């Protein structure tokens, strides 16, 4: 009723005789945005577990254990996860307020509003990434706080040290370097995320996510621009210096070349899905035999020899840490 | 024997089940019973069914009104059309008409193949679950069923297999103190492979990560260590 | 870059203009069975500007972070465990009239205990019964084999 | 031409191709002597309500009545409700876009 | 009214035939052009401006 | 288009009871041409004269 035709009631008779093709995208459009949301709960509850935690915390007080630092990746809102808020400023937080600076004033270079103003809306997710944060932060402070619910009852430096003996190391040189070992992961946490200032491959998939995501919407912006044989591309001029009689081959051969437009447009939309939902499982697979309890299957988590595993929200997915 | 050997690896002594096989013998045929009606609740796998079932009902519905849509064309009934206009006169609409009409059918044919795809990878997923958590038991958690999955067993379906999942899932607890790793005079580590250590009556007694039995300690439920860590607690003797 | 409209000068006073487009189209809308009124969202977008546009809606306006809100007293304090009317960003709204709620679907349960070493011990609250549920899952394996005459 | 008497919706009487575009309509006057008697008896109880383009919802029973009719046109719950096939629609949150601010007063394009 | 109502062209000759039932046939009731099979039923619902049933 | 909503006067004058309203024109000029209309009821019957007469 907007991208197709925006207005016109002489065009929206001409969409009235064929809306049940543009309702039955949009009820495909709610399907896929309704799996969408399935896949949301899914992480949701994937995520969270048979978790208890003790009411009387207070993340500012008491902080760290045998000497490592999570001050980065303690949330409630962590540094670590605001670092990549900071290196990319297109959350759907940054599209709401984007959507908030369009209502007049400056920056008449304003993409997403005039993607809104053409039709196409980027909705927020039904979950904020605020409480999902504050979620991924309580699992992180169950595996490192008794009772330990995601490290299945076990102090963390004990994680760390029954590990090392499945993996050919033995107890007799560990037993006199735990605070070196202990230093060991606060300079590789420091490593990585120090590394987050260059251009990583983290880094490369997630502004070639979010870039695949505008330009498929700069696709949609053009196809408005596109003649499909026609003498012209929107319906004011057409409307204008033709009779609507010679102009209505030109009306349904745009809104024929539209239409297949958002044909090919939700076919890639449904591929996507698809390959989101098999991500996502394998996302719940490496999950629950990483973070929540390490599992025999090797060189899958980490590459080499795998120790242990963190998980971290990140904008449109998950960031996950391996050891 | 199975399902006492298989409950032992979530962390449950034998002990006190060993008087106990009648009652879990009622929690079984009672979960059973249970399940078997909650099929007359409109749970989520009745919904589920019926959503799948609706879905590809509603495909090959809309697939009928596609015949029916104007089109660019002055109707949809080609028959009218032919008593009613030429056989030149046909050609005018009718070429694109059954165009759209094979759009149609190849666009159908797509989402037919996505969902195929969709459905093999739920085939294999189920695959990997049948073989690997009800032939036998894998060491893999939160996979099968949500918490302590105890095993699974697998009922027929119309278009589907039904999954149904024996969970454990207890109703009580109770507060203790313990600690996780020990160790002895002699320097030597004592740490539960499951479990936790409970200190009474001037001694320090076993027991399971599931349920509150103090067992008496020995070597056989312990995992050994050369030496204890300075953050670890000391007992004395023996 | 593709061909897009920006602004003008006039040939009279030589002043320019920016031409932001403007906006048209509603938001959204909600309903219950057992409601007879409705719930109304207009997200991205002022409640006094709306009220400027047209017209004062009967109900109060409620502006939020999502935008205005019509017809729903927005209550925080307290939590929907489960909601079927999802707003975004963890909101929603629910009749008894229609009022706005925040939306959580799980939450930890935040047992009363300590947090340290307590004289080199731990409290743990374990379990003291012995209690088993089965579990209703499906996976579809099979879809109907359709065909079609060409 | 329609009228039902006897029965709340109204039924079809028949046809009438003229071609000439219909402009007013009138009601005439009676000379009665007294309908009201003194303003104690009946009355004339004429009343009317333009039409135009409008879809509306046609519902049938199983006697093929019209049992309920939608506008579709001065509320929010007049549309979504008549969209989705029923009386009542199930709960959801669906989207509108079904209104315009058309506010504009010069449309050229000059050298 | 096309293909439907009471002025019928007879310049091709045709006797009125009575409906042969249960077979497929083809058929032109009053103008109204098709092929298909009818079934001797009973209905009441029908009124008096009222011939004709719509799916 | 217009829509219409008569009560019916039920006058009983008496043993001769009696539901009778008024009268209504439409039309477009009202002359000798275009097909005027006059519909009119007379004691339980309605009376329409439906034709280009003077008025
Ligand atoms: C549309 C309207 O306002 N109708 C009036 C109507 C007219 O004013 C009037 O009758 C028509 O004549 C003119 C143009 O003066 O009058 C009603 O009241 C009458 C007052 O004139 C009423 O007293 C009637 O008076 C008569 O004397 C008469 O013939 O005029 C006798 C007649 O029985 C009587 N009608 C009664 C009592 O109903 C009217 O005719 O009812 C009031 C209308 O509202
Ligand atoms: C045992 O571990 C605890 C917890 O780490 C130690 O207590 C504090 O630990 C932090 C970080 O390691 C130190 O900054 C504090 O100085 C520690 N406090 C005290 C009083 O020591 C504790 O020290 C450890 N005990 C031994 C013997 O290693
Ligand atoms: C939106 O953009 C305008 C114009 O640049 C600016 O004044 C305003 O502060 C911005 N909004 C926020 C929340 O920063
Ligand atoms: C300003 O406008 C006038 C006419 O209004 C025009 O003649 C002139 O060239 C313009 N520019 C300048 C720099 O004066
Ligand atoms: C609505 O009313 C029906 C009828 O009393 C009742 O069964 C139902 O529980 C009510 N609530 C909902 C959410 O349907
Ligand atoms: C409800 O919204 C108003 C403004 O829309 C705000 O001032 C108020 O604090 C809100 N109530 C809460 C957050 O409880
Ligand atoms: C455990 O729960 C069951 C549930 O009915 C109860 O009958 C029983 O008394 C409880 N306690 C023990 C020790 O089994
Ligand atoms: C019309 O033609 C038919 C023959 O098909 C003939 O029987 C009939 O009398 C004709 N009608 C006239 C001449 O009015």
């Amino acid at each position: 009723s907007l991208f197709v035709c925006s207005n016109y009631a002489a065009c929206h008779d001409l969409l009235s005789e064929y809306g049940t093709f543009c309702d039955n995208i949009n009820s495909i459009l709610d399907e896929v945005n309704g799996l969408l949301d399935t896949t949301q709960l899914h992480v949701a509850d994937t995520l969270m577990q048979g978790v208890t935690l003790s009411s009387n915390l207070n993340t500012n007080l008491h902080f760290d254990v045998d000497n490592i630092n999570f001050k980065s990746l303690v949330g409630c809102r962590s540094f670590f996860e605001d670092l990549l808020f900071d290196k990319v400023k297109l959350s759907d937080v940054g599209f709401v307020e984007a959507y908030n600076n369009c209502t007049g004033g400056s920056e008449i270079r304003d993409l997403l509003c005039v993607q809104s103003f053409n039709g196409i809306k980027v909705l927020p997710p039904i979950l904020s990434e605020s409480q999902i944060s504050g979620y991924t932060t309580a699992a992180t402070v169950a595996a490192m706080f008794p009772p330990w619910s995601a490290a299945a009852g076990i102090p963390f430096s004990l994680n760390v040290q029954y590990r090392i003996n499945g993996l050919g190391v033995t107890m007799d040189v560990l037993n006199k370097n735990q605070k070196l070992i202990a230093t060991a992961f606060n300079n590789a946490l420091l490593s990585i995320q120090n590394g987050f200032s260059a251009t990583n491959s983290a880094l490369a998939k997630i502004q070639s996510v979010v870039n695949s995501n505008a330009q498929a919407l700069n696709s949609l912006l053009q196809q408005l621009f596109n003649k499909f044989g026609a003498i012209s591309s929107s319906l004011q001029e057409i409307l204008s210096r033709l009779d609507a009689l010679e102009a209505q081959v030109q009306i349904d051969r745009l809104i024929n070349g539209r239409l297949t437009a958002l044909n090919a447009y939700v076919s890639q939309q449904l591929s996507d899905i698809s390959l989101v939902k098999l991500g996502a499982a394998l996302a719940m697979e490496k999950v629950n035999e990483c973070v929540k309890s390490q599992s025999p299957r090797i060189n899958f988590c980490g590459n080499g020899n795998h120790i242990l595993s963190l998980v971290q929200n990140a904008p449109y997915g998950l960031l996950f840490m391996h050891f | 024997l199975n399902v006492q050997y298989r409950i032992n690896g979530l962390g449950v002594t034998m002990d006190v089940l060993n008087k106990n096989q009648k009652l879990i013998a009622t929690a079984f045929n009672n979960a059973l019973l249970s399940i078997q009606n909650g099929f007359s609740a409109t749970n989520s796998a009745l919904a589920k069914i019926q959503s799948v079932v609706n879905s590809n009902a509603q495909a090959l519905n809309s697939l009928l009104q596609q015949l029916f849509n104007k089109f660019g064309a002055i109707s949809s009934s080609l028959q009218e059309i032919l008593s009613r206009l030429d056989a030149l006169e046909a050609q005018v609409q009718i070429d694109r008409l059954i165009n759209g009409r094979l759009t149609a059918l190849n666009a159908y044919v797509s989402q037919q193949l996505s969902d195929i795809s969709l459905v093999k990878l739920g085939a294999a997923l189920a695959m990997e679950k049948v073989n690997e958590c009800v032939k036998s038991q894998s060491p893999r958690i939160n996979f099968c069923g949500n918490g302590n999955h105890i095993l699974s067993l697998v009922q027929n379906a119309p278009y589907g297999l039904l999954f149904m999942h024996f969970s454990y899932k207890p109703i009580s607890f109770k507060t203790v103190l313990v600690s996780p790793g020990l160790c002895i005079s002699g320097d030597v580590g004592i740490a539960p492979k499951q479990g936790y250590f409970i200190k009474h009556n001037d001694h320090w007694m076993f027991t399971g990560s599931s349920y509150y039995y103090p067992e008496p300690i020995s070597d056989k439920n312990v995992v050994f260590m050369n030496t204890c860590s300075v953050n670890f607690t000391k007992a004395p003797l023996v | 870059f593709n061909g897009n409209i920006i602004g003008f000068k006039d040939f009279v006073t030589n002043k320019t203009y920016n031409i932001f487009p403007c906006y048209a189209g509603r938001v959204s809308a909600a309903f219950h069975q057992n409601a007879s009124s409705l719930a109304l969202l207009y997200r991205n977008l002022k409640c006094s500007y709306v009220l400027n546009n047209i017209s004062l809606a009967t109900q109060p306006y409620f502006d939020s972070y999502l935008g205005c809100v019509f017809n729903a007293d927005n209550l925080t304090d307290y939590s929907v465990s489960s909601c079927a009317l999802r707003m975004g960003s963890g909101f929603c709204v629910d009749y008894n009239s229609y009022r706005f709620v925040t939306f959580e679907p799980f939450n930890v349960s935040f047992v009363n205990d300590s947090i340290e070493s307590v004289g080199g011990l731990y409290e743990i609250k374990i379990p003291t019964n012995f209690t088993i549920v089965g579990q209703e899952e499906f996976i579809q394996t099979n879809s109907p084999k359709v065909t079609i005459d060409c | 031409a329609y009228y039902a008497d006897s029965g709340m919706p109204t039924t079809f009487l028949f046809s009438l191709y003229l071609g000439t575009l219909l402009s007013h309509y009138y009601v005439l006057p009676l000379t009665c002597n007294a309908i009201s008697s003194n303003t104690d008896n009946e009355t004339l109880q004429y009343w009317v309500t333009p039409l135009s383009k409008r879809q509306y919802l046609l519902k049938f029973d199983d006697r093929g009545v019209i049992t309920n009719a939608v506008d579709c046109s001065s509320s929010f719950f007049s549309e979504i409700q008549c969209k989705t096939k029923s009386l009542l629609p199930n709960t959801g949150v669906y989207d509108l876009s079904g209104f315009t601010v058309k506010p504009v007063a010069t449309v050229h394009r000059r050298i | 009214g096309i293909n439907s109502g009471t002025t019928c062209s007879n310049d091709l000759l045709q006797p009125n035939t009575e409906v042969f039932t249960d077979v497929c046939v083809d058929y032109d009731l009053y103008g109204i052009t098709g092929q298909g099979i009818f079934k001797e039923v009973s209905a009441v619902y029908y009124n008096s401006w009222q011939n004709l049933l719509y799916d | 288009g217009i829509f219409s909503r008569v009560k019916n006067t039920k006058l009983y004058v008496n043993k001769t009871l009696y539901s009778e309203f008024s009268t209504i024109v439409i039309g477009s000029v009202f002359i000798n041409n275009s097909y005027t209309i006059v519909v009119q009821p007379h004691n339980g019957v309605l009376e329409i004269t439906a034709c280009q007469y003077t008025m």
